[PDB]
């Protein structure tokens, strides 16, 4: 809601920054296996619970 | 806080401050809207700071 | 002109603090250059000046 | 600004039916 | 004073504009200046003398031609 | 529009210098 | 004589007879367009916005029974289109429909 | 890239294929069987009639529920349909094969669809929402298509009104070309 | 557009072109072609032209490099390109935006120099600058026009060769600099002999020093004459040239770096540099051509209304004929104020006259730069469109505010670049440096370009 606590607004912000695609140079690392960020989230498909 | 920010901006850049407004951004960073005294030209001061 | 901890061992507290302040000023000027189009040379200098500051603070402590 | 301009431009635009494919992007050629 | 502010103000702005630009330029450093010194010097020797050589060799031919 | 290889240019360009060489040489010696 | 203009009366009443209320005026626009191909043999029929306005002047179901229209076959100016000609259909207000023949119009 | 059949005389053939095409496999299998063996000009004209509903594709194997039409009597069949997406996908593939013939210097006006084959591609997974809180599959059924075109002795030129059309320029193609150039 | 793009059509289909390299050519292969390419051009710079005897005069052609296969020089090609972009930039000429129309556009810009090649040649033949066509006739004119055609024709392909990855950079820039560098070294090591009433002596400043230092009993007099010849190169003119070289090198690197990134991909940070010499050497070049003809124009004008105080006050003119050839100098008026000093003392004699010229020369180039940008298509809006075309953008900005951020510097970098261009050019002209302030900048710039490529290749070469 608009009425927010500092702790909640801060927890939300960390969830905002984690929600981004991987750097593309990560693909060129020597032993790399990751193809995409498999921990992506959508505000509608899956909910944070808090 | 606004007091510390005012004291920081003055000391770092030897300028004067009229008021400091602050909001915490959705990504968790705090943004300060520092209005300088009327005799300080913010566009001039920005050149000193290298902003522009 | 690198800050090696061996060159700071004897210096006095006021001297080292002055040296620290130059590095703190040098960094804040770089952090400006990060967002205003600083050369790749200036971006790489940040780590060099972050650790220089930590070297000075270690020797002071 | 005169309100009859709304009618004038609407009717002028309705004349594009005959010139499909070569409609002038700007009629105010000056500038 | 239109006659004064008309063309004085652009010139005073012009002077303060150059400084605002100059204090913004990435002026080459003394170390970089030195780099450009040798590089240009070696280059100028490369172009200056090799182009010089073509002209001298053409001399004995040119004197014979005329 | 002919598309040209560098050698053609070198071969054409090389022989052009050869041509003027004879013209300068021939013009004098045979009129000497 | 590709470029030609004639004035027709279309008996919309018999074209839309038996059609549902919410499709009566949409279908008249279709029967007018279909009429245009038959008369001028041009796939590219363009119905004027006044003729569309006239056909809808009375709502979706009480469409006018007869409408006088002008068909003008014209050269398709764009060479990108496959069609060399198109037909323009304009509205011809008439105080009466009695005795109106199909007329040749010469510009 | 291996085709199911080897051409009889490879120098006189042109190939074309596509994979994971999102066109119904059952509709496209029937559409291919209609044009198999056709001359390239005849095949091209036929799939342009399927687009306009002037010639039907007989549905012979995958015919469950398919309706009857008068044009199916042309093929000695009662069931026919007018798959527009399959017709258009196969036209694009014919255009590509036609271009490959040109690149090899073949007589494009003598080409015949010697071999054509539709295969199922891996299905794409969507879902639909059923009563009583259930969820069920909503599978797209794409296909792989491969054709081989061969020169034969019957020649058929391109229609006159067809070669008279402008070479449509693509603005969006240009925009990407600027970025790379 | 319609009657220009299609008029090119028939001829560009027959003119030749250089082939695309299949793959990225090796640097040590690039160097080979470049050195070969440069050597050939240099050879053209010396071969005398065939059949030119009447006038340019023959003795100078022995000394000279005037009269060589490069007699018309790379000038047609440079003027060809500038005139195009000048009209194209102004929207006067419409350039087909497609690569194929661009590939033809290249041929069109190539076509101009080939046109300019014949046009410039015709001027020099008829006027007697090689000699009367009656003396030469069609045949000699035929060869001279052909040769002047082939050299520029060769010069064109050789540049296009380097432009297309078979070498380094571009030929034209390489060529103009090599001339500049050669002139400097030649004028220091030239073994030419000058026949004086003081005797025979060498020309090259370095050569002349040791030749004189032994040939003169008065070794202080050698210290004076050797460094202060008033009709021959001096070690000072070498020192003057060297001193300018460093300063230009310093101000060569001036640039305002704006941050930009791709609007389509994260990170990928890059920068667009607004170079202080934003207008290149064009401003002063246009200014000089204006001044020179203003001297010629006034000469002819002032001979017809000299009795009118206004035409005199505009600019007076005389005929200096004492001893040497009749040379046309101004006597007073504006043109007199629009002239540079010829001697250091002359500046001292009239303090006002010097400041009047300088303000003209600083204002003219600065004003030329400011006005040049808008026409040339390098103003912020045009720059922003190029960035928009490339899908670049300033982070945190909308596409429109880019223009606001670019106008912070570009309009000013225009004027101050021109004012800086002139000021350093005054020093080049005043202190007797070789090649004018335009030339040194050209030389330093080009050598800088090859250097920075050269170092990149050295990373793995
Ligand atoms: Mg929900
Ligand atoms: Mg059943
Ligand atoms: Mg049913
Ligand atoms: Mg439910």
């Amino acid at each position: 809601s608009s009425h927010k606590t500092f702790r909640i607004k801060r927890f939300l912000a960390k969830k905002q920054k984690q929600n981004r695609p991987i750097p593309q140079w990560i693909w060129m690392k020597t032993g790399n296996k990751i193809r995409y960020n498999s921990k992506r989230r959508h505000w509608r498909r899956t909910k944070l619970g808090l | 806080n606004k007091h510390q920010i005012k004291q920081a901006v003055k000391k770092l850049y030897d300028i004067d401050v009229a008021k400091v407004n602050t909001l915490i951004r959705p990504d968790g960073e705090k943004k300060a809207y520092v209005r300088l005294a009327p005799d300080y030209d913010a566009l001039d001061v920005a050149n000193k700071i290298g902003i522009i | 002109a690198k800050i090696k901890a061996r060159d700071l061992r004897g210096k006095k507290k006021e001297e080292l603090l002055k040296q620290l302040d130059d590095l703190k000023v040098e960094l804040s000027q770089l952090r400006v250059a990060k967002v205003t189009g600083g050369a790749a040379s200036k971006l790489s200098k940040i780590r060099v000046v972050r650790k220089s500051i930590a070297r000075v603070l270690t020797v002071i402590n | 600004v005169a309100k009859q301009r709304i009618r004038m431009a609407n009717e002028k635009h309705s004349k594009n039916i005959t010139q499909r494919g070569n409609v002038a992007k700007t009629s105010r050629n000056a500038p | 004073m239109d006659q004064v502010m008309q063309f004085v103000e652009p010139s005073r702005q012009f002077v303060k504009d150059s400084i605002r630009l100059v204090k913004r330029c990435t002026k080459p450093d003394r170390k970089e200046f030195q780099k450009i010194a040798m590089a240009t010097a070696i280059g100028f020797a490369i172009m200056g003398f090799i182009g010089f050589f073509v002209k001298l060799i053409h001399i004995p031919i040119n004197n014979i031609i005329v | 529009g002919l598309k040209v290889g560098p050698v053609p240019v070198l071969v054409m360009s090389l022989l052009f210098i050869a041509s003027v060489f004879m013209l300068h040489i021939w013009g004098k010696y045979t009129r000497s | 004589n590709e470029v030609v203009t004639r004035e027709y009366t279309i008996n919309i009443h018999k074209r839309i007879h038996g059609v549902g209320f919410k499709k009566r005026a949409p279908r008249a626009l279709k029967e007018i367009r279909k009429f245009a191909m038959k008369e001028m043999g041009t796939p590219d029929v363009r119905i004027d916005t006044r003729l569309n306005k006239a056909v809808w002047a009375k709502g979706i179901r009480n469409v006018p029974y007869r409408i006088r229209v002008r068909l003008s076959r014209k050269r398709n100016e764009d060479e990108d289109s496959p069609n060399k000609l198109y037909t323009l259909v304009t509205y011809v207000p008439v105080t009466t429909f009695k005795n109106l023949q199909t007329v040749n119009v010469d510009e | 890239v291996r085709y199911s059949l080897d051409p009889e005389n490879p120098t006189k053939s042109c190939k074309s294929r596509g994979s994971n095409l999102r066109v119904h496999f059952k509709n496209t299998r029937e559409t291919a069987q209609a044009i198999k063996g056709m001359h390239i000009r005849k095949a091209t004209k036929y799939l342009k009639d399927v687009t306009l509903k002037k010639q039907c594709v007989p549905f012979r194997r995958y015919n469950g529920g398919v309706g009857r039409c008068a044009q199916a009597k042309q093929w000695g069949w009662t069931q026919g349909r007018w798959p527009k997406k399959s017709a258009e996908f196969l036209l694009h593939m014919l255009k590509n094969a036609e271009s490959n013939a040109e690149l090899k210097g073949l007589d494009v006006d003598s080409l015949v669809i010697e071999h054509i084959q539709v295969n199922k591609a891996p299905k794409m997974r969507r879902r639909t929402y059923r009563a009583h809180g259930r969820i069920n599959p909503y599978m797209s059924s794409p296909c792989h298509i491969e054709m081989i075109l061969t020169e034969k002795e019957q020649i058929v030129p391109k229609p006159e009104e067809e070669v008279a059309q402008k070479k449509k320029i693509s603005q969006k193609k240009l925009k990407k070309q600027k970025l790379m150039a | 557009a319609i009657k220009f793009l299609e008029v090119i059509k028939p001829f560009c289909v027959i003119l030749p072109e250089i082939q695309k390299p299949e793959r990225k050519i090796q640097f040590k292969e690039k160097v080979l072609w470049t050195a070969i390419t440069l050597f050939i051009f240099l050879v053209c710079c010396q071969i005398p032209l065939f059949g030119i005897m009447s006038s340019d005069f023959y003795w100078m052609r022995v000394i000279l490099n005037r009269g060589t296969l490069m007699e018309l020089g790379i000038s047609p090609i440079v003027t060809s390109g500038l005139i195009m972009q000048l009209l194209a930039g102004a929207k006067i000429i419409e350039v087909g935006d497609t690569p194929k129309d661009r590939a033809l556009f290249n041929g069109a810009q190539k076509l101009f120099g080939m046109i300019i090649t014949i046009g410039q040649s015709i001027v020099y033949v008829m006027t007697g600058m090689y000699g009367d066509p009656s003396e030469m006739g069609a045949g000699i004119c035929l060869l001279i026009t052909i040769q002047l055609f082939v050299a520029g024709l060769i010069v064109l392909l050789l540049d296009e060769l380097l432009q297309k990855g078979y070498g380094l950079g571009s030929g034209i820039s390489l060529f103009i600099a090599t001339n500049i560098c050669e002139t400097i070294v030649w004028k220091a090591f030239s073994p030419t002999t000058v026949n004086t009433g003081r005797g025979m002596e060498f020309e090259g400043a370095i050569i002349a020093l040791f030749h004189l230092l032994a040939t003169r009993t008065d070794k202080v007099r050698a210290l004076r004459e050797a460094f202060y010849r008033q009709n021959l190169p001096n070690l000072m003119n070498l020192i003057a040239t060297i001193f300018v070289f460093a300063v230009v090198i310093y101000f060569q690197g001036f640039r305002v770096d704006l941050p930009i990134k791709s609007a389509r991909y994260r990170g990928q940070y890059n920068t667009y540099p607004i170079k202080l010499f934003y207008t290149s050497n064009i401003p002063i070049i246009l200014q000089s051509a204006l001044v020179s003809n203003l001297y010629v124009i006034s000469q002819m004008l002032s001979a017809r209304f000299s009795g009118n105080l206004l035409v005199s006050l505009l600019g007076t003119w005389s005929d200096t004929s004492s001893g040497g050839p009749a040379r046309a100098y101004p006597v007073g008026g504006l043109c007199h104020y629009l002239s540079p000093p010829e001697s250091f003392g002359s500046v001292l004699e009239d303090p006002v006259h010097a400041v009047v010229y300088i303000v003209f020369m600083l204002g003219s180039c600065a004003f030329f730069s400011k006005t040049w940008i808008e026409v040339s298509g390098s103003s912020a809006k045009d720059v922003a469109k190029q960035l928009k075309e490339q899908q670049m953008v300033m982070r945190g900005h909308r596409e429109t505010s880019m223009v606001h951020e670019l106008n912070r510097y570009i309009p000013t970098a225009a004027a101050f670049g021109g004012l800086c261009i002139g000021a350093l050019s005054v020093l080049a002209d005043f202190l007797g440096a070789i090649g004018s302030g335009t030339g040194i900048l050209l030389a330093v710039t080009i050598i800088y370009q090859y250097f920075e490529i050269f170092v990149k290749e050295q990373s793995e070469v």
